């Protein structure tokens, strides 16, 4: 085989690399450290970081949305230590309950949910600057910023704005480990199962294509390992062997093949389609479509079965049944 | 018909079986024995699905679907309409996917690289033996299996997850999605950052190696590194599946309780209750 | 961690669709033998003499029955309620026409509403039937009941460690998840849906658009009452140790017809039947009952799914003592 | 009356779901697909005697070209023409336009098959400074092997023949990633040094294995021209000289395995 791309077999090391900023080269804290293990399956480096104006901004909203979390279940099991490191998991900062529609909700019921998702908008945006403006500083496009935005706004989607369009907070995500997984199956429920939801079945494809290419790209840069594959950048400008061989690999697979420029490109749009593609559905769901299989029914594409048990018809629907 | 540069790569060799026989390219194709046996089952499986929803009552491509058996059958050999079709069908699947894969091999040897694509395929087929072949064996029918159908595949999953009452909390399930999501967050980040270096805009150069370094450091602290991230991206997309396998796998054979209270073993921990 | 195979799987949907039963063999067994304490029914008498309402004093209910009858009845009851207790645990030493103990007028109210589950309730209860034995198990407390807040352990038999207890604020999320088959909802399904006939359990919109007047702003239902009837849903399963399958076929929980089992049906005069019993028969034993009976907030116990059921599809496997006391119903 | 409800039976989210197919087709055929035939296109076959003349199909399917302006001056532009005029040492086997090609020669020595290179620029890579990236230890003073790895300098290279070969003599660096690349060997009874890709060596604590090739076959490495630096091209060369071996250092190589 080749154990280049397993781990590491010598690992080298050598003066800490510099690369200078149009802004900002004063703000990066740390004495670099390294670390052997690591060093075996990466970069053996940790550090130093860049803080700056946007990325301390981001801690400090952050934390706020995460005190606010945290006080509230503190709060969830009568302020016990024990309990609380028990009981975590099953702890959360709930949405309205009750139905105020748009109103700003009492701070009991909701109102420290709309602040904590507040703080956390603010430390995401502040977030993003970071990401946007650390590439523009170093030269470099600003690509990984605008998938990243695509990821805010499902957040936001999901979190502020379909609760805007039809007119209930109550809608929201949870915060929390358990709950903000029961929100799924409540808004699936809810809204006629999110399996008959064209754009939950675009997000997923993309998804698992995600699953799929990663799988396949690393798989094919370890296996040209050998001649440089690695080195994209490089592999760009200057056609190699590495990436002549891996583009034939595919090509004699499936017929068709892309570039070593290309596939980042493939993978980058798939991912942002996940994304997209869920912002979509969100928007849509509740707007314009209460029961996603009858949606799907409405336009001819479910699929029915017969009945293994007998048919069993509605109780309430039937004559002088209760209500 | 060929690429700028293919030609020279085109030479006989690196067979698994077979030889000179079948090592050849149609087209773009190369062809081998394993192209051979990948298109018998294709072909096969193709025409068992024509003729199975040829007896079914739709050709909306929706809600046309191909069942298993009864669980009544066992692990027996079913009626055709009645479960057979499908279990010739999972067999003509399984031929399809192992031949593609022993094809990716050959193609391999010929280039003198890695192994690591193949291998790699390995993961999604393992796991599809998994929902098919390991977890009705373990339960002792082949009607847990799913079905073939664009979206009824959906309706098994459907309740396959409700059977366990809230399968959210099924344990491979949360490390399966951790795994889905992180990679494909990598593979964007992967991606932006290798186009954000050959790409800056404008007619500003084209960066360097060392740019993709510092901007990591800068953001999050740390970089991987060029060959690594792939290695790492390898490894979280297979883990999707390795880790899920187990998930799945306990589902009924080793546990029949809804997933939520199977996290009473800490909740229930006698120190604190 | 783990329970061990095989497992017993039952098909409750068409092939391929993932529904049915997913049982531990040796969870079954426990339950069919706890279950198997069930008392063979008395040996029939011969109805000899005058009905009892001649013969007795203050009997108001089964005043048809012989002297004989009659009897067999008041021992069929003491040894599915009071067996430990006896006769004395309703009853005067000398005055058996003496309503001076509580546990008298009760058993009266319970004669009048098993008789009611047995004659009304048919819907749900079948040729099958209750009898006392089915809540109170030979206890006088039935082990499986709920106040108007989540009391735990579920099982009144057991005894509470210090968090457990309804006075111990921190252990309220245990407490709710243990009703919910440990899930993080934040409902009681009970005090919701279960003591009234008050809140509506579907939430689900029958059409495929959002019809223009019900789906904008304060005119809508708040999302929370999904994650309510899910809740509600999670107990139901936990409490016939089922799952949503054995009811619903997942692809649309919404529908009937082929959608729905028979079973689904079934449950949903349960919820109403719970809900009777609840309102006119076990929540006005607040009166009659001690202060040691009554909950936080003064309510009786009530009945839940759980209560008949006790982790099982059919309480007491499918037992019947119908036929062996007409007794308590059906009624003419 | 319902929201989303368009005329009798249309609602906005069948539009969408059109618009969603159709903004994905567009996208991966007109966008994806063109910048996929950066390299490598246009495809190859036959010229009549006349026919200079531009194929229809040929333009459409490639996208306009692009310019990389390099970090270290210079430009490259995409697609463009590169014909591979090198002669090949392989002959056609059959009469099929897909049938394989079978070396003339000895596939290491010409470079065919695993055993090819690209046509790389021939130039030193450079690191970001302007300095050459991958240089031996030798050179690159400032770095050093981490503490607890093997220290592979004076240890034996043995080849696939079970033989030694020659002895390592120093490392090749990637100063721009920190990352050893080659090892650098001294051969047995001959006067040259070889380099050879860390991928195809096994680092073992007493010697170095390389399966790739047999020792007979170290004294055919390509060698570099300047002594401490070496070329894009050059470092295709290399590897894919090992590479060759894999198919072709024995005669049983090319064949089945099973
Ligand atoms: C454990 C859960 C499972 C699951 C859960 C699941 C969900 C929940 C969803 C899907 C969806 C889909 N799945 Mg299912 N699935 C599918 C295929 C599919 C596609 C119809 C669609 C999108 C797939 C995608 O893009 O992936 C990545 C691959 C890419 C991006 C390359 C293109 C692949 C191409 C789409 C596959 C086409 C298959 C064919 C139409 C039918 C076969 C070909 C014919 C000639 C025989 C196959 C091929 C198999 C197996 C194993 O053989 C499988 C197994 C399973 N899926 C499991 C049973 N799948 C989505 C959908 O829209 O369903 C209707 C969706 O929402
Ligand atoms: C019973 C419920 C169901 C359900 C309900 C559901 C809902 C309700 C939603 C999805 C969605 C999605 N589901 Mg579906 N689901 C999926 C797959 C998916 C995803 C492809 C897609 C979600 C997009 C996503 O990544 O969100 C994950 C990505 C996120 C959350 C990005 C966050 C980015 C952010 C910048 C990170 C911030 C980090 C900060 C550090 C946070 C700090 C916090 C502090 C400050 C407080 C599969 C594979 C299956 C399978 C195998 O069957 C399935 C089954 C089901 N889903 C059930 C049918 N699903 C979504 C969708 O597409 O809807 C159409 C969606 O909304
Ligand atoms: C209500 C039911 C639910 C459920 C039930 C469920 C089940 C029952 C299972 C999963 C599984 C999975 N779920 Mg989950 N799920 C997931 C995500 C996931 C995936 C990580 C994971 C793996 C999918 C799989 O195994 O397919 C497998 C895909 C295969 C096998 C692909 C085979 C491809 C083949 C190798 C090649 C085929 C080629 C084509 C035939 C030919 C086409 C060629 C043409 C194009 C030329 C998310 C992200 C969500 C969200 C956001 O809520 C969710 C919600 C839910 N899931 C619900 C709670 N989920 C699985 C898992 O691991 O659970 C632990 C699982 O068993
Ligand atoms: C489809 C494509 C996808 C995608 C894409 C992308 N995803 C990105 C990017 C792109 C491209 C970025 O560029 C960005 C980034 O930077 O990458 C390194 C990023 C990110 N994705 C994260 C999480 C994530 N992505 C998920 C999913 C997907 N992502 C989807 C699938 C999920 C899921 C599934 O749940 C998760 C959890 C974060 C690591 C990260 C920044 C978060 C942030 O904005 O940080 C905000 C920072 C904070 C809140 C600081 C908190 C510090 C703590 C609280 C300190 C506690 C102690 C307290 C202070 C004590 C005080 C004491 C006092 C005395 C002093
Ligand atoms: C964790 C890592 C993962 C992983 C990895 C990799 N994945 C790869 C490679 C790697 C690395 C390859 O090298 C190989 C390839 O070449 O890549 C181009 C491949 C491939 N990934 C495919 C589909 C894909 N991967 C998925 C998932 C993951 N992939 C996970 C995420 C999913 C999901 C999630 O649903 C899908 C559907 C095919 C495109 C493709 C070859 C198909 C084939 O075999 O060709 C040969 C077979 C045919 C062309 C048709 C045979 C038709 C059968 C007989 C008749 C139908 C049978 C079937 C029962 C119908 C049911 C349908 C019903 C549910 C609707
Ligand atoms: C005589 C006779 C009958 C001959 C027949 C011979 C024969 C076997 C024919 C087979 C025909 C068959 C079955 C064709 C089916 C082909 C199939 C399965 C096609 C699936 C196509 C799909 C959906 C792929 C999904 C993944 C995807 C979106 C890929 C697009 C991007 C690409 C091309 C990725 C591949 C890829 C990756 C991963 C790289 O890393 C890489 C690195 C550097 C350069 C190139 C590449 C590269 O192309
Ligand atoms: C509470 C669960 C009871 C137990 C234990 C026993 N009996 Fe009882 N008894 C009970 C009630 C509610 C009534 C009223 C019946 C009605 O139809 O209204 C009765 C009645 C009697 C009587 C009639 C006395 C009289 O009215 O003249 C007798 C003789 C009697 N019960 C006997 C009896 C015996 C022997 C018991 C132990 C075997 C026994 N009872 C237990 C309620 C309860
Ligand atoms: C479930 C539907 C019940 C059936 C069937 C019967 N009873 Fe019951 N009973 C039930 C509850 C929830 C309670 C209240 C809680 C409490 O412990 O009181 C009761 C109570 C009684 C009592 C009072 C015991 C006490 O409070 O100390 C008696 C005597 C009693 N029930 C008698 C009884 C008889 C005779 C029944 C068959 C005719 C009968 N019950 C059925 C619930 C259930
Ligand atoms: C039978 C014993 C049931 C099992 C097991 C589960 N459910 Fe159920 N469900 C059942 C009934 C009788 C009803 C109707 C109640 C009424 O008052 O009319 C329901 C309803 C639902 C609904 C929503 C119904 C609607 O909006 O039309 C949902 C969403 C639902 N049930 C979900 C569900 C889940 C997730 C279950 C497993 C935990 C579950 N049900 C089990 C009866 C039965
Ligand atoms: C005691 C007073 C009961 C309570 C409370 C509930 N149920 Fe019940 N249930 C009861 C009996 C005696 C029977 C048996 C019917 C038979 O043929 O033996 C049942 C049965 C069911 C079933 C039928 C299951 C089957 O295999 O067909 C279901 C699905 C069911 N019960 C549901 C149910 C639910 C949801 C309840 C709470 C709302 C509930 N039951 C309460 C007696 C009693
Ligand atoms: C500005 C206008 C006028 C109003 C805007 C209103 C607005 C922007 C609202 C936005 C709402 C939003 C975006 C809500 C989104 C909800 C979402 C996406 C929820 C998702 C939650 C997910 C999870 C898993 C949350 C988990 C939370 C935790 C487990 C917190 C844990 C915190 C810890 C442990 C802190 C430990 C600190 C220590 C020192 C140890
Ligand atoms: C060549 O591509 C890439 C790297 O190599 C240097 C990285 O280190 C990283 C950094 C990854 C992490 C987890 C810090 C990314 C994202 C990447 O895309
Ligand atoms: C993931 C489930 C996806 C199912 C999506 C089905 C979309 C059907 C849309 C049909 C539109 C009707 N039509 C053709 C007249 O426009
Ligand atoms: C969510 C599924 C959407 C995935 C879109 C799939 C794109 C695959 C495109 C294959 C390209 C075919 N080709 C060679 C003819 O262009
Ligand atoms: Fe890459």
């Amino acid at each position: 085989a080749d154990y280049q791309t397993i781990y590491t077999q010598i690992q080298a090391r050598g003066p800490h690399i510099t690369v200078s900023g149009e802004w900002g080269d004063n703000d990066r804290v740390g004495k670099p450290f390294y670390s052997y293990w690591l060093g075996k399956i990466g970069d053996a480096q940790i550090g130093p970081i860049y803080l700056g104006a946007s990325g301390i901004a981001a801690f400090a909203f952050g934390s706020t949305a995460i005190l606010i979390i945290l006080f509230n279940m503190a709060a969830e099991v009568h302020f016990d230590p024990l309990q609380f490191f028990r009981q975590f998991f099953w702890l959360g900062l709930y949405p309205p309950k009750a139905q105020y529609g748009m109103g700003i909700p009492p701070l009991h019921d909701g109102g420290w949910w709309l602040m904590a998702g507040l703080f956390m908008t603010l430390s995401l945006g502040s977030w993003w600057i970071r990401v946007y403006s650390r590439a523009r500083a170093l030269g470099l496009g600003t690509h990984i910023a605008w998938n990243f935005a695509a990821a805010i706004f499902f957040v936001l989607c999901i979190g502020c704005i379909h609760p805007t369009l039809v007119g209930s907070w109550s809608e929201g995500v949870p915060f929390g480990i358990w709950p903000h997984i029961d929100w799924l199956t409540a808004f699936s429920i809810r809204y006629g199962n999110f399996y008959y939801c064209p754009w939950h079945g675009f997000s997923i494809g993309f998804a698992y294509g995600c699953g799929l290419l990663f799988a396949a790209h690393g798989a094919t840069i370890l296996a040209v390992a050998r001649f440089g594959g690695d080195r994209e950048i490089e592999q760009i400008t200057d056609r190699g062997t590495a990436v002549e061989r891996a583009a034939l690999f595919w090509r004699w697979t499936i017929g068709f093949n892309a570039t070593i420029e290309s596939v980042h490109r493939w993978g980058w749009f798939f991912s942002l389609m996940v994304m997209v593609s869920a912002s979509v559905g969100i928007l849509l769901t509740g707007t314009f479509v209460d029961n996603w299989y009858l949606w799907c029914v409405k336009h001819g594409a479910a699929p029915d079965y017969p009945a293994y048990l007998p048919a069993t018809p509605d109780p309430a629907s039937l004559p002088g049944a209760p209500k | 018909a060929l690429l700028s540069f293919e030609r020279k790569y085109r030479v006989r060799g690196g067979t698994l079986i077979g030889g000179d026989l079948f090592d050849f390219w149609v087209g773009p194709y190369f062809v081998g024995f394993f192209g051979v046996s990948a298109i018998f089952f294709i072909f096969l499986g193709v025409s068992l699905i024509g003729y199975a929803a040829s007896q079914g009552p739709t050709w909306d491509p929706f809600a046309i679907s191909i069942n298993p058996p009864d669980l009544k059958y066992g692990l027996g050999a079913a009626p055709l309409l009645e479960g057979g079709f499908w279990q010739a069908i999972t067999v003509c699947a399984l031929g399809a996917f192992i031949s593609w894969m022993l094809r990716e091999v050959e193609i391999s040897r010929k280039l003198g690289i890695g192994w690591h694509v193949p291998l790699a395929f390995c993961v999604p087929i393992f796991m599809f033996c998994v929902l098919q072949v390991f977890r009705p064996l373990l339960l002792g029918s082949w009607g847990h299996a799913f079905p073939y159908g664009i979206l009824s595949h959906l309706d098994w999953v459907n309740n396959f997850g409700y059977q366990y009452l809230n399968w959210h909390y099924n344990p491979g399930h949360m490390s399966s999605v951790s795994f889905l999501f992180v990679n494909a967050m990598a593979l964007g980040l992967h991606g932006g950052l290798i186009l954000s270096v050959a790409n800056p805009g404008d007619g500003d150069k084209v960066k360097t190696a060392e740019h993709e370094n510092q901007y990591f450091r800068d953001v999050v602290g740390y970089s991987i590194g060029a060959l690594s991230i792939h290695r790492l991206g390898l490894f979280l997309a297979s883990n999707i599946f390795l880790t899920g396998a187990f998930g799945t796998i306990a589902s009924g054979p080793f546990w029949t309780r809804g997933w939520p209270e199977w996290w009473g073993w800490w909740l229930d921990i006698p120190f604190w209750s | 961690c783990f329970e061990p195979p095989p497992a017993t799987t039952t098909q409750t949907g068409f092939r391929g669709l993932s529904m049915g039963e997913v049982l531990h063999p040796a969870t079954v067994k426990a339950k069919k033998e706890r279950d198997a304490q069930y008392p063979p029914a008395l040996a029939a008498v011969k109805a000899e003499g005058p009905p009892v309402s001649q013969v007795y004093k203050n009997v108001k209910v089964l005043g048809n029955l012989t002297e004989a009858e009659f009897l067999r009845t008041m021992t069929a009851i003491t040894e599915w309620v009071s067996p430990q207790e006896g006769c004395t645990y309703c009853h005067d030493e000398n005055n058996l026409a003496s309503e001076a103990k509580y546990p008298y007028v009760v058993a009266r109210r319970m004669l009048e509403m098993t008789r009611a589950i047995n004659t009304n309730w048919t819907q749900h209860v079948a040729q099958t039937g209750v009898t006392c034995y089915t809540c109170h198990r030979g206890t006088p407390l039935p082990p499986y009941v709920r106040y108007l807040e989540p009391t735990l352990p579920l099982n009144n038999r057991e005894t509470p460690t210090h968090v457990e207890r309804v006075e111990t604020r921190s252990g309220y999320v245990v407490r709710l998840a243990k009703y919910t088959a440990y899930s993080a909802l934040n409902y009681d399904p009970f005090t919701m849906f279960l003591a009234n006939d008050k809140r509506q359990v579907r939430v689900v919109p029958q059409t495929a658009l959002p019809l223009v007047g019900v789906s904008r702003g304060k005119e809508r239902r708040p999302l929370s009452d999904a994650y309510a009837t899910f809740a509600l849903m999670m107990s139901i399963s936990d409490s016939l140790g089922t799952n949503c399958t054995f009811c619903h076929n997942a692809q649309t929980f919404e529908s009937w017809g082929k959608k729905s089992t028979p079973q689904r049906a079934i449950a949903w005069w349960g919820i109403r039947m719970v809900r009777d019993l609840n309102m006119n028969y076990l929540a006005p034993l607040n009166a009659s009952l001690p202060a040691s009976r009554l909950g936080r907030q003064g309510e009786a116990p009530q009945a839940d799914c759980r209560t008949c059921h006790q982790g099982v599809t059919k309480p007491l496997f499918g037992a019947s003592r119908l036929k062996d006391y007409p007794e308590l119903g059906p009624i003419k | 009356m319902y929201h989303g409800a368009l005329a009798q039976h249309l609602d906005i989210a069948q539009l969408v779901w059109y618009a969603q197919w159709l903004v994905i087709w567009t996208v991966v055929l007109l966008y994806l697909r063109r910048e996929d035939r950066r390299e490598g296109y246009p495809l190859v076959e036959p010229l009549g005697l006349v026919k200079l003349a531009p194929e229809d199909g040929q333009v459409y399917e490639l996208p306009y070209p692009k310019t990389f302006v390099l970090p270290h001056g210079g430009t490259v532009t995409v697609p463009r023409r590169r014909p591979e005029t090198r002669e090949l040492k392989l002959a056609q086997t059959d009469g099929f336009e897909g049938a394989p090609l079978q070396p003339t020669g000895n596939p290491l020595v010409d470079a065919v098959g695993p055993a090819s290179y690209a046509e790389r620029a021939e130039v030193v890579d450079a690191t970001v400074d302007g300095k050459a990236k991958i240089v031996p230890l030798r050179v690159a003073t400032d770095f050093s092997i981490a503490e607890g790895d093997v220290d592979p300098r004076g240890l034996p290279v043995v080849a696939a023949d079970g033989v030694e070969a020659g002895t390592v003599t120093d490392l090749w660096v990637d100063r721009s990633e920190h990352y050893f690349r080659y090892l650098e060997l001294s051969v047995a009874g001959s006067a040259r040094t070889a380099l050879i890709p860390l991928g195809f060596c096994d680092v073992k604590k007493d010697k170095i294995v390389v399966t790739s090739i047999l020792s007979e076959q170290f004294a055919n490495v390509p060698r570099l021209q300047s002594r401490d630096q070496i070329t894009l091209r050059e470092e295709d060369k290399v590897s894919a000289y090992y590479a060759g071996g894999l198919l072709y250092a024995t005669p049983e190589r090319a064949e089945s395995l099973l």
